[PDB]
């Protein structure tokens, strides 16, 4: 009965064309509860899962969030040369956030990635850093030398972290717990003389989900393959599998789907 | 290996004739700068949305492309993927399945 | 936070 809030930060020297230079993403379990960019220069949240925030609560993470882009700019000025590399574009990413267990404890977490490779961590229980390389190492005995960083980290994750998550749990706790069954798609296409079933579900929260194909009323994993579970825009999700099947064999196999808006697995068939 | 990993599917099961949403989903790959475009016979479908820049727990890059649309049969739908690991634009094909 | 050396 745990729940996880994350925010999943990214700068860009190079984002694309109209696209902004520095992004932030929040979610509550698997689900976006907000979102900041440098070009809108607000954090806003998704109201379909908050439909009635205050704008006091939003103009903090907004401040908190412009903070965050120009540290952002900060860094991708200075650590490409700190690398010496000659990359044309550059990234830095950041995630963290927090757990709350079942029993009531917490877990905090807080990683940073350059140009999407390890950079360094900070361990709230220990209040100790980890870096991934011997640059970032400078970095490292710097920011533990101030001892600023890991008392506003240790408050942020142990202490904000938590109050917004169990904020957000309950300002959005419709969303949360309406349950999305999948409509689920078997299909057969035969190429080469070999027939390839293809089961997708589609559209279906909360995002655990699980797909297996039987023949005779067997599992047959060895020959299946899986697609992943990837996102919709409206909050759903799809995943996919497959296997491949002697054309005379396609009315023997049943696709398994167990999610949590199914009270039972459902089998489907070609 | 750090190229886009690409999957096209409608939002709902596919039906001739019935309104949907078709979905390209990119994910997997570095940089972020990356060109994702809905096609219905070659030409860019309209009204196309794109997901705020977000990643995976491995740091990878992760970027969804929706249209509204209206199935037709005697239509090809795809999505062109265009990225600085890939020489050439890359197009992946929407199975229909129906 | 500012990655400084
Ligand atoms: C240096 O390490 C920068 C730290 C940046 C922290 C920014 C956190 C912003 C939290 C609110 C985001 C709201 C949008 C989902
Ligand atoms: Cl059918
Ligand atoms: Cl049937
Ligand atoms: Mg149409
Ligand atoms: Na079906």
């Amino acid at each position: 009965g745990s729940h996880s809030l994350r925010y999943f930060l990214t700068g860009m020297t190079d984002p694309g064309p109209g696209m902004p230079r520095f992004v932030i993403v929040g979610y509550v379990d698997d689900k976006i509860f907000g979102t900041y960019n440098s070009k809108s220069r607000t954090a806003q949240p998704i109201v379909e899962m908050l439909p009635q925030e205050d704008q006091e609560h939003w103009d903090t993470q907004t401040q908190k969030a412009q903070g965050g882009e120009r540290d952002f700019d900060w860094n991708l000025n200075r650590l490409p040369e700190r690398y010496n590399k000659s990359k044309g574009s550059h990234t830095m990413q950041m995630m963290f956030g927090c757990d709350i267990l079942e029993d009531g404890s917490i877990r905090g977490y807080d990683q940073y990635a350059f140009d999407g490779r390890d950079f360094l961590a900070f361990d709230m229980d220990t209040m100790t850093f980890t870096a991934a390389d011997p640059v970032a190492e400078i970095t490292k005995r710097r920011w533990e030398t101030e001892g600023t960083y890991a008392e506003r980290w240790k408050h942020e994750l142990g202490t904000v972290c938590v109050q917004n998550l169990r904020r957000y749990l309950e300002h959005g706790k419709a969303a949360l717990k309406r349950r999305v069954q999948p409509e689920v798609r078997v299909w057969g296409k035969e190429a080469d003389g070999i027939l390839t079933l293809s089961c997708h579900a589609h559209g279906f929260y909360p995002r655990p989900i699980t797909i297996s194909w039987m023949k005779d009323g067997m599992v047959r994993d060895q020959e299946t393959r899986w697609g992943g579970i990837v996102p919709n825009s409206d909050g759903t999700y799809h995943a996919s599998a497959a296997i491949d099947v002697l054309p005379e064999d396609g009315d023997k196999y049943w696709c398994r789907v167990e999610h949590a808006s199914l009270p039972q697995p459902g089998l489907f068939s070609w | 290996d750090l190229t886009p990993k690409v999957q096209v599917y409608s939002r709902f099961p596919a039906s001739a004739g019935t309104k949907n949403v078709l979905n390209c989903f990119a994910a997997g790959f570095h940089p972020p700068k990356i060109s994702i475009t809905l096609m219905k016979d070659g030409v860019p479908m309209e009204g196309a949305q794109y997901s705020d820049m977000s990643f995976n727990d491995d740091w990878t890059f992760q970027r969804l492309v929706h249209a509204d649309f209206t199935p037709s049969s005697g239509s090809t739908y795809a999505c062109k993927v265009e990225h600085e690991t890939l020489k050439e634009p890359q197009v992946y094909k929407w199975d229909p399945e129906f | 936070g500012q990655a400084v050396s």
